[PDB]
């Protein structure tokens, strides 16, 4: 069903720039 | 310092190009990349997994990855059914599981881990002159790769069986027992001519062939890492060749694209080691199916397969060849130089068996016929069915057709990037891959042409 | 047969070659290109270790 | 009568290729 | 200081990939 | 899906989009210093 | 069984969430290898231990 | 044919016999330098 | 000081975008035209002049969109929004094809406008103007396929639909009606538009490529001063070069330029010339000799006499669905078959 | 002193005019046999069985043809993919009659232009450029080799290639509309934005340093009188030329740089080539282009139509006429 799809590949994909959000704040040399 | 552009002089879209000199950084590059072509492999394995279905043909489905544990004959039996779904996801699982350890130690060597390998390894460094090195690496991957042959020798030889499509009865998965290793027969492919009739290394049609050119290729790998471990280059190639770090790469780019090209006349055109039970029919297969099967519907009504002169004066259902052999006709008078095991049974000294046609047609090769002139590759990009002038009735394209294209255009580009190379490198070690020098200019010292 | 000819399509031989006749002429001009280039060997460059190359 | 009309135009074409590539003036310096 | 440019064009590409998404879900099997 | 795995088929099929994300994140951490 | 295959499964996606969400912010932190190690450390051998675990635990899945 | 035949092989492989022997002959120092 | 003095000092102050003279055309007459075919293209059907539903309200993509011709009975017309054929009445007007004859009638201006733009901003920053004889070509072609075309052949209905698809039924329509093939006015077209594509081509992979030595590191875009009394290029250098591979090779860099500039404006200009002469239906079709040999020699069959007995199948299948106000119906037997094929 | 070293060092010369290098002996015999094959089958040619259908066509001038309807008629489609040379025919009355010289020519000319192209690394190699006029030179090189050797090689026949003549390239070109339908096919639209880009650009470029010539010269001689050869001048005012585009359309859509122009210039129509020239290489497959028919469909569940389906009715006509006399069986083409 999509309605799970969905949310797992928003939580996949948002895995992917939430750590360059990370370094970027607390001082990684990205 | 390390990853910046005005000290290393290269842009952001050209960053790849600063672990020229960075030994450590380079081999986590590759291995992260080694840990992607393995989580690929994994997860469109377990994708075909969790889509496929067994009551239907499985080139009904759009699936590439399968069959090639098919053709290795991993829970299959005879006639090309599938009986079992577990060593496909067995081998989705242990690719998927694999590819973290290679990413992990992608990372590491990428982040972490020492730059330059050279100063406190003596084993792992390299420096891009170091001849005897780069012979000794060299070495090592062609000993991996003699091992890898012999893997697929001994599957074939002792565990279990490859499937073969020329067993009678239907394609049957045997156990290889004499391999041929004539090398007067074996060292014929690689020299035959690669037109039509003849043709090239894709004209192989035994299995036995195939086994006893891989114990070949698994002597001949081990003996040239143990040559190459314990040489080193010659003086007739320490000039003939560019001896730098971008230059290997250019070697490399033109093999692989040739590997490319070979991959996809392979894909197109055999039916041996990629049968066609399991990727379809082919190309010419399509037409010698349509041509049977109209001929076997005409011939129990009452009109004569022989006598039934077509509309110019030719046979409407069988002819000749150019080479004096019966075949049929139409436009598969391009295609007579098909072998498929459907066929080849009505088949005699001269050809198509009058006597064979009139009284030995099998059900199954009935059933065969039947369905590949419904299932022949006739795609379309929106993946619909027949010619361009159909409309929507089958969602059909064949995988022989995404193969062959696919592996064409990621060949040619290759090839490009070997010509950008190639180049490049040479440029490069001469010294003026930056350009011409405004002081000391190679044309106004020459003579005019006038 | 009616008339004359090579009958070589189809056949699969090595490079093509029909007749050992046929078959000396690849030698025989490789073997003489080979002896003139290792005759003019003489003045090129060969060496120890000076390598063209970075 | 007509295919030597044909010819003749296609081999002066030809003609006046070569003495463009050989007979040109020298490209001359300052 | 402000939200960055980079990271305003992350989300401006995200939202682009979900309506090209939906465009092509609505190509496949919608009218 | 043969057996008892049968509830992971919706994470399954995000699987093989996954190899291709790492472009854009690598555009995106190159985007990150703003092209420097 | 079922539910035992399950539930370390479901702890093998949310342990592979936790390395692949903190382990490049340890590694590319300029003192992350010397803060968080045993913590990586542990992480990689919980990894592996439920690896073996689910794929024990599939021959006695009949 | 064949006295054709002949002839087509001999030029054939004595041009590409020139192509790699020319191509062994100290090829990169041709170049303007350094 | 008077009028026609601060109407100077404005529409010539600079801002971002550059309003003129001319620009006050430009921008009112122009954004209509983009505004129209996207409406056509998305809201308005075509369902009653042509009986094609090609609008993205009816299901149709962005291949398959166009804001479509009237019909043959609105002969030549203007079609405004008033008047005798719609009155007025706005949602009548759509339904009946105004809208094309709306963007491509009101376009036709916005080249205008574009043109003494670009005419324009040539006499106020002192430069030769040879870009604005360059933009001249592309209106050549514009006129001739969308407004001389329907003129003079019977119809607003037989003129290119604004759209992709349609553009595409254009070209059918001229290669199985008209064979357009065979003019060498197309063939001067051709060889102006692909000889330009090949120069092109030419130029950027020469210019960068015999460049100078400036900078430090590989990267040589870093190496330009935009400010230089230099050069970038070694002219001697690519002159040497194409002089020994190809013959003959420029030396005049001028001559090159401007040989960039008359290449294309040659192939279009000669281009709409034969799309003049065609709408006139001076066609290029069939010559006089081989026809005569051919019906007497029946074993003759060049791919000339395969590619005429081919535009006849185009002609006698497309038509009968292409054009419904002829109003008839071919009988099977009557298309060309080809013995079942 | 050696002989092989004079050989060697009179071919790697640079003073000749002609440049030959190591790839100009495949280049220069090849193309010169091919060329000297096309200049005697175009004018005295038999006529050729193109179908396999005992159907002989004419295709050269002394037989009733032209310039533009003169031909070189491809090999016949019972030869197949057979390497078919002179010696293995019974005559020169049989290899004229089955296809021979486009066999000869096409094998030919491929090796001459991929020599060519290594020709165009090897000079540029030997006066000390940088050498990437043979990575441009790829693009043609990849269209003559998607319709002369890729496209038979797909379709199993060298029937299919493209006639070496004015007449049958369109010919080549209509009926491949109709087998493969080439317009609804996204490469095929990136090769045409290649080449219509590739023109405008041309023009451009050449109205904009054009319209900046520094003057040199007076108002009655010539214009081309103002640059003298070999100088070190910039004959034309780019920043003023790159102000007036900046004017014109746009400041953030700048390319001031001369060289970002260049490159701009280098890749645009280049890889406009490539994406033809692998949907060539696609098609050849029997990878069909897009497929529209019967989209629109009313609520009851009748057929509306588009201009797909006026499109379909064009191929129809195409596809029910081309190869009149071979096809029997209903598909397969
Ligand atoms: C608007 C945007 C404008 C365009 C901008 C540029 C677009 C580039 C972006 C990537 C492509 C578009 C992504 C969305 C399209 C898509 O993907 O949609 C396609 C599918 C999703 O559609 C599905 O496609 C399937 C296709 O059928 C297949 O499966 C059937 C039965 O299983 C049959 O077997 C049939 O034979 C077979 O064709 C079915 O039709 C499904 O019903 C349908 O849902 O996703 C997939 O496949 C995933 C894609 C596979 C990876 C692509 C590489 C494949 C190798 C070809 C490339 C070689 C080089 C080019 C040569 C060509
Ligand atoms: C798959 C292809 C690939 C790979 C392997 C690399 C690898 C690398 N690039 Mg690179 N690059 C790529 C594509 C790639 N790039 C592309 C496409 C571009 C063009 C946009 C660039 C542009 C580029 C530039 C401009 C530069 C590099 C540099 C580098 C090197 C150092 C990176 C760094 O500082 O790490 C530090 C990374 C971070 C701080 C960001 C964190 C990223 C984390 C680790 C992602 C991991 C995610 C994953 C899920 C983790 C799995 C863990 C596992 C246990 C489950 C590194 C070896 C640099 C270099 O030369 O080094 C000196 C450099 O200057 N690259
Ligand atoms: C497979 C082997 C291989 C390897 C190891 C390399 C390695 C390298 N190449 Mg290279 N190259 C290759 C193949 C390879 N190339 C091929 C096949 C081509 C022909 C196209 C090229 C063309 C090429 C050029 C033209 C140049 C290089 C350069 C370089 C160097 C730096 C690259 C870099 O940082 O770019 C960073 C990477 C990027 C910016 C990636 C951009 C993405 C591309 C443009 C398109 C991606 C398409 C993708 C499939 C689309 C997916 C779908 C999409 C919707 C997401 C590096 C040594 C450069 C250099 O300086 O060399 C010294 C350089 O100028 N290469
Ligand atoms: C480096 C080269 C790497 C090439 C990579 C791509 C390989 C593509 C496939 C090539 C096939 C190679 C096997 C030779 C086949 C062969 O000779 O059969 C023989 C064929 C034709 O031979 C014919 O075969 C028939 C057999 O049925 C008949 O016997 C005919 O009588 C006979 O003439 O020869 C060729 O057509 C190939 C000649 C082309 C060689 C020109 C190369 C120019 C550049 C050379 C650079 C150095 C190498
Ligand atoms: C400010 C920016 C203005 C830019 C103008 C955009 C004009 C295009 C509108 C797109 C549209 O409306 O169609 C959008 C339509 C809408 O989508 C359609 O909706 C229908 C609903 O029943 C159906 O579902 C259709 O199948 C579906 O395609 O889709 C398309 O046509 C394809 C997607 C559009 C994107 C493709 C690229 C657009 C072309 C860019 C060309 C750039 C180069 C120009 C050179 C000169
Ligand atoms: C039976 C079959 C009949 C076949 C007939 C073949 C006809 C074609 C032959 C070509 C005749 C035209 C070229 C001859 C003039 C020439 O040599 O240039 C004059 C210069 C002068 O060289 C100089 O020549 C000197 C020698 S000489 O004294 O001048 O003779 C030398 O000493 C000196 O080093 C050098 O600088 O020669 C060279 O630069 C290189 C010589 C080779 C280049 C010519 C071959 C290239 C032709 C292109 C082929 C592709 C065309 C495709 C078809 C359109
Ligand atoms: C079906 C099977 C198909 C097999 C295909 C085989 C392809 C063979 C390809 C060989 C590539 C050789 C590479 C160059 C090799 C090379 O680099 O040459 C150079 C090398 C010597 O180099 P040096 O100059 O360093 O010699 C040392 C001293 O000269 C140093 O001053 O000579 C050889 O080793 C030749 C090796 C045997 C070569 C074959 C024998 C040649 C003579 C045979 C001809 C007989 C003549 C008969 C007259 C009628
Ligand atoms: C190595 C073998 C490969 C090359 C062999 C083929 C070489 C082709 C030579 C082209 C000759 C054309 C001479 C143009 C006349 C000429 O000599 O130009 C000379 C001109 C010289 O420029 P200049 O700088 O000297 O001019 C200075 C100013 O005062 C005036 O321009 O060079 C060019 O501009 C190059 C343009 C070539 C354009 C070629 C296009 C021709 C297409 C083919 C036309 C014939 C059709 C053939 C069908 C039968
Ligand atoms: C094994 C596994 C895991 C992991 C996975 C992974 C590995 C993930 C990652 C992923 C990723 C890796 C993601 C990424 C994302 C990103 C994106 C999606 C991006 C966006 C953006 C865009 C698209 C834009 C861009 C741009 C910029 C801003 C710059 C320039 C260029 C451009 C404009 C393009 C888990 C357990 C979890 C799940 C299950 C499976
Ligand atoms: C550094 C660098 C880079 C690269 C990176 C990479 C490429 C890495 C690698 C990555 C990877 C590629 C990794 C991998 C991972 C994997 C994993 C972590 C896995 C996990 C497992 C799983 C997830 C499974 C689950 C399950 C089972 C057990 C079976 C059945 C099915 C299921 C699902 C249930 C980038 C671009 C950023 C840029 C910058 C630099
Ligand atoms: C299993 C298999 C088999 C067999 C296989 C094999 C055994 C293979 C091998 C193969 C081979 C054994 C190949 C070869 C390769 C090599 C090559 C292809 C060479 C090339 C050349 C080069 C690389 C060079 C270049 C250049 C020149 C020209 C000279 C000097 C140097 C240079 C670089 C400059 C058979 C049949 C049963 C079939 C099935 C599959
Ligand atoms: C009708 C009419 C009129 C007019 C009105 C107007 C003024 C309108 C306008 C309108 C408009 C104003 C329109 C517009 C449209 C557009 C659109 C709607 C867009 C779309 C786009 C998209 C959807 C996107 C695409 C793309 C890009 C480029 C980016 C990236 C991504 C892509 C590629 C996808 C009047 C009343 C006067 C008169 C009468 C008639
Ligand atoms: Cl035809
Ligand atoms: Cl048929
Ligand atoms: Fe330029």
């Amino acid at each position: 069903e999509l309605a799970l799809t969905l949310v797992s590949l928003v939580l996949v994909v948002s895995a992917g720039p939430l750590v360059v959000v990370l370094l970027s704040a607390r001082g990684g040399n990205l | 310092g390390g990853r910046d552009q005005e000290t290393t002089g290269f842009a952001w879209w050209s960053g790849n190009a600063r672990l020229i000199n960075l030994s450590g950084k380079l081999l986590g590059a590759h291995v992260a990349h080694a840990g992607l072509i393995v989580f690929w492999a994994g997860a469109m394995n377990l994708f075909e997994v969790s889509h496929f279905v067994p009551e239907k043909p499985m080139y009904e489905q759009g699936l590439i990855l399968l069959p090639h544990i098919a053709t290795l004959g991993y829970g299959v039996g005879p006639g090309g059914e599938i009986i079992d779904t577990f060593p496909y996801f067995v081998s989705g699982v242990l690719h998927l599981i694999s590819s973290a350890v290679l990413g992990f130690g992608g990372v590491y060597h990428s982040l972490i881990g020492p730059e330059t390998l050279e100063e406190s390894y003596p084993f792992f460094g390299y420096v891009w002159k170091d001849k005897n090195k780069m012979t000794n690496i060299l070495g090592y991957h062609l000993i991996m790769l003699g091992l890898g042959a012999w893997l697929l020798v001994w599957k074939a030889m002792y565990f279990g069986g490859v499937y073969d499509t020329w067993a009678p009865g239907g394609g049957d998965v045997r156990v290889i027992t004499n391999p041929t290793t004539n090398a007067a027969v074996i060292f014929g492919y690689l020299v035959k001519s690669p037109f039509g009739g003849d043709g090239w290394i894709c004209s192989v049609d035994n299995m036995e062939d195939i086994i006893g050119g891989h114990i070949w290729i698994g002597t001949l790998e081990i003996l040239g890492g143990i040559w190459h471990i314990y040489t080193t280059p010659w003086p007739w190639a320490r000039r003939a060749f560019v001896w730098s770090g971008e230059a290997y790469l250019s070697y490399s780019l033109g093999a692989i694209g040739v590997m490319g090209f070979i991959a996809c006349c392979m894909s197109w055109f055999n039916n041996t080691a990629y049968p066609s039970e399991f990727y379809g029919p082919t190309g010419p297969e399509a037409s010698q199916s349509q041509a049977f099967t109209f001929l076997v519907r005409d011939q129990r009504l009452g009109a004569n397969v022989a006598s039934a002169q077509g509309p110019t004066g030719l046979g409407k259902y069988l002819m000749r060849s150019p080479t004096g052999e019966i075949i049929f006709g139409g436009e598969t008078m391009r295609f007579w130089d098909f072998r498929g095991p459907w066929l080849e049974p009505l088949r005699g000294p001269n050809g198509l068996d009058l006597n064979k046609l009139k009284n030995d047609i099998q059900p199954w090769q009935e059933r065969r016929a039947a369905e590949y002139m419904t299932h022949a590759p006739l795609g379309s990009l929106n993946s619909v069915g027949g010619v361009a002038t159909e409309i929507n009735a089958v969602n059909f394209v064949s995988p022989r057709s995404w193969l062959a294209c696919s592996h064409f255009c990621l060949g040619f580009f290759f090839f490009i990037g070997h010509l950008w190379h190639a180049g490049r490198a040479r440029a490069a070690a001469a010294g003026f891959e930056k350009g011409i020098d405004r002081f000391d200019e190679p044309v106004l010292s020459m003579r005019p042409l006038d | 047969l009616v008339d004359e000819r090579m009958n070589g399509d189809g056949t699969g031989r090595p490079f093509g070659v029909n007749d050992p006749v046929l078959g000396w002429v690849l030698l025989g001009v490789f073997g003489t290109m080979w002896a003139i280039w290792f005759i003019g060997q003489k003045d090129l460059g060969d060496f120890e270790d000076a390598d063209d190359g970075l | 009568m007509e295919a030597l009309v044909y010819t003749f135009l296609l081999v002066g074409t030809l003609g006046i290729i070569f003495f463009s590539i050989f007979f040109r003036d020298p490209p001359r310096m300052i | 200081g402000r939200i960055p440019l980079w990271l305003v064009g992350t989300e401006e590409g995200t939202l682009a990939i979900g309506a090209i998404s939906c465009f092509f879900y609505g190509f496949l099997c919608w009218f | 899906l043969p057996e008892a795995y049968a509830p992971f088929a919706p994470i399954v099929d995000v699987l093989p989009v996954i190899p291709v994300f790492f472009i854009l994140l690598a555009f995106v951490w190159q985007a990150a210093v703003s092209f420097r | 069984m079922t539910s035992i295959l399950q539930v370390a499964l479901l702890a093998l996606i949310f342990v592979s969430f936790a390395l692949v969400v903190g382990v490049p912010v340890v590694f590319a932190t300029p003192n992350g290898w010397t803060d968080n190690k045993g913590a990586v450390f542990s992480g990689l051998s919980l990894w592996l231990l439920l690896v073996f675990v689910v794929g024990i635990l599939n021959s006695f899945v009949v | 044919m064949l006295t054709l035949k002949i002839f087509v092989y001999t030029v054939v492989t004595f041009f590409v016999c020139l192509f790699i022997f020319g191509f062994l002959s100290n090829d990169p120092a041709r170049n303007p330098g350094k | 000081r008077t009028w026609f003095d601060d109407a100077d000092d404005w529409l010539r102050q600079d801002r971002f975008v550059f309003v003129g003279w001319s620009g006050l055309l430009l921008f009112p007459c122009a954004y209509f035209a983009l505004g129209g075919w996207l409406t056509g293209t998305t809201f308005v059907t075509s369902w009653y002049t042509h009986g094609l539903a090609t609008s993205y309200l009816e299901g149709c993509n962005f291949l398959t969109a166009a804001v479509s011709t009237p019909a043959n009975s609105m002969a030549h017309s203007l079609l405004f929004v008033w008047g005798p054929e719609a009155q007025g009445d706005f949602t009548r007007w759509c339904q009946l094809g105004g809208l094309w004859a709306f963007v491509a009638l009101h376009g036709a201006f916005g080249l205008i406008g574009f043109m003494l733009r670009q005419f324009e901003i040539a006499r106020s920053v002192n430069l030769r103007p040879y870009n604005a004889i360059a933009f001249s070509a592309p209106i050549a072609v514009f006129v001739s396929v969308f407004l001389i075309y329907p003129l003079g052949q019977s119809g607003w209905f037989f003129a290119p639909s604004f759209g992709v698809a349609a553009i595409f039924r254009f070209i059918l329509f001229f290669q199985g009606f008209h064979n357009w093939t065979l003019n060498p006015f197309h063939m001067m077209g051709v060889a102006g538009v692909l000889g330009a594509a090949l120069l092109c081509a030419i130029h950027g992979a020469t210019v960068e490529n015999t460049l100078f030595e400036d900078g430090d590191g590989a990267n040589t875009f870093r190496a330009f001063n935009p400010t230089q009394a230099e050069e970038t290029y070694s002219m001697v250098t690519a002159n040497r070069f194409w002089s020994q591979i190809f013959g003959v090779a420029f030396s005049n860099k001028r001559w090159l330029h401007f040989f960039m500039l008359l290449v294309p404006v040659t192939g279009l200009w000669m281009s709409a010339i034969g799309v003049v002469g065609l709408a006139l239906n001076l066609r290029a079709y069939d010559f006089v000799s081989q026809e005569i040999r051919a019906a007497e020699d029946p074993e003759f069959e060049t791919f000339y006499t395969k590619n005429i007995l081919l535009n006849e199948g185009i002609r006698a299948w497309m038509a009968a669905q292409d054009q419904p106000h002829e109003r008839l119906v071919f009988p099977e037997e009557v298309l060309p078959r080809g013995n079942a094929l | 002193s050696s002989l092989w070293a004079r050989f060697c060092e009179w071919i790697t010369s640079t003073e000749n005019r002609l440049y030959i290098g190591w790839f100009g002996v495949i280049m220069i015999p090849c193309l010169l046999t091919a060329t000297s094959v096309f200049i005697i089958a175009f004018i005295a040619a038999p006529p050729v069985d193109i179908d396999g259908i005992r159907e002989p066509v004419s295709g050269s001038l002394l037989y009733g043809n032209n310039i533009i309807t003169g031909a070189v008629i491809p090999t016949s489609n019972a030869i197949g993919l057979h390497f078919y040379p002179i010696w293995e025919a019974a005559s020169l009355d049989e290899w004229l009659y089955n296809g021979g010289p486009y066999q000869l020519i096409v094998c030919h000319f491929l090796l001459g232009v991929y020599c060519y192209m290594g020709r165009e690394w090897e000079l540029s190699f030997r006066l000390g450029m940088r050498p990437w006029i043979a990575v441009a030179y790829s693009a043609p090189v990849a269209a003559a080799s998607a319709v002369f050797l890729v496209y038979p090689i797909g379709q199993g026949s060298f029937s299919d290639g493209m006639p070496l003549g004015i007449s049958g390239t369109f010919n080549f070109m209509i009926v491949f509309q109709a087998e493969h339908n080439i317009l609804m096919h996204p490469f095929h639209m990136l090769g045409v934005a290649g080449v219509f880009g590739g023109s405008l650009f041309s023009a451009m470029h050449g109205s904009l340093v054009t319209s900046s010539l520094i003057r040199e010269t007076t108002e009655n001689e010539s214009a081309n009188e103002g640059y003298r050869f070999g100088q070190e001048e910039e004959t034309y005012n780019i920043v003023a030329a790159h102000g007036y585009f900046g004017r014109l359309i746009f400041q953030y859509a700048s390319f001031n740089n001369s060289r970002s122009l260049h490159f701009f210039l280098a890749a645009w129509p280049v890889i406009g080539i490539w994406f033809t020239a692998l949907g060539l290489s696609t098609m050849a497959f029997n990878l069909n282009g897009f497929n529209f028919n019967q989209s629109v469909v009313d609520s009851q569940g009748r057929v509306l139509n588009t201009w797909a389906d006026i499109i379909n009715r064009a191929n129809l006509g195409m596809e029910v006429m081309h190869e009149r006399n071979a096809h029997n069986f209903p598909l397969d083409l």
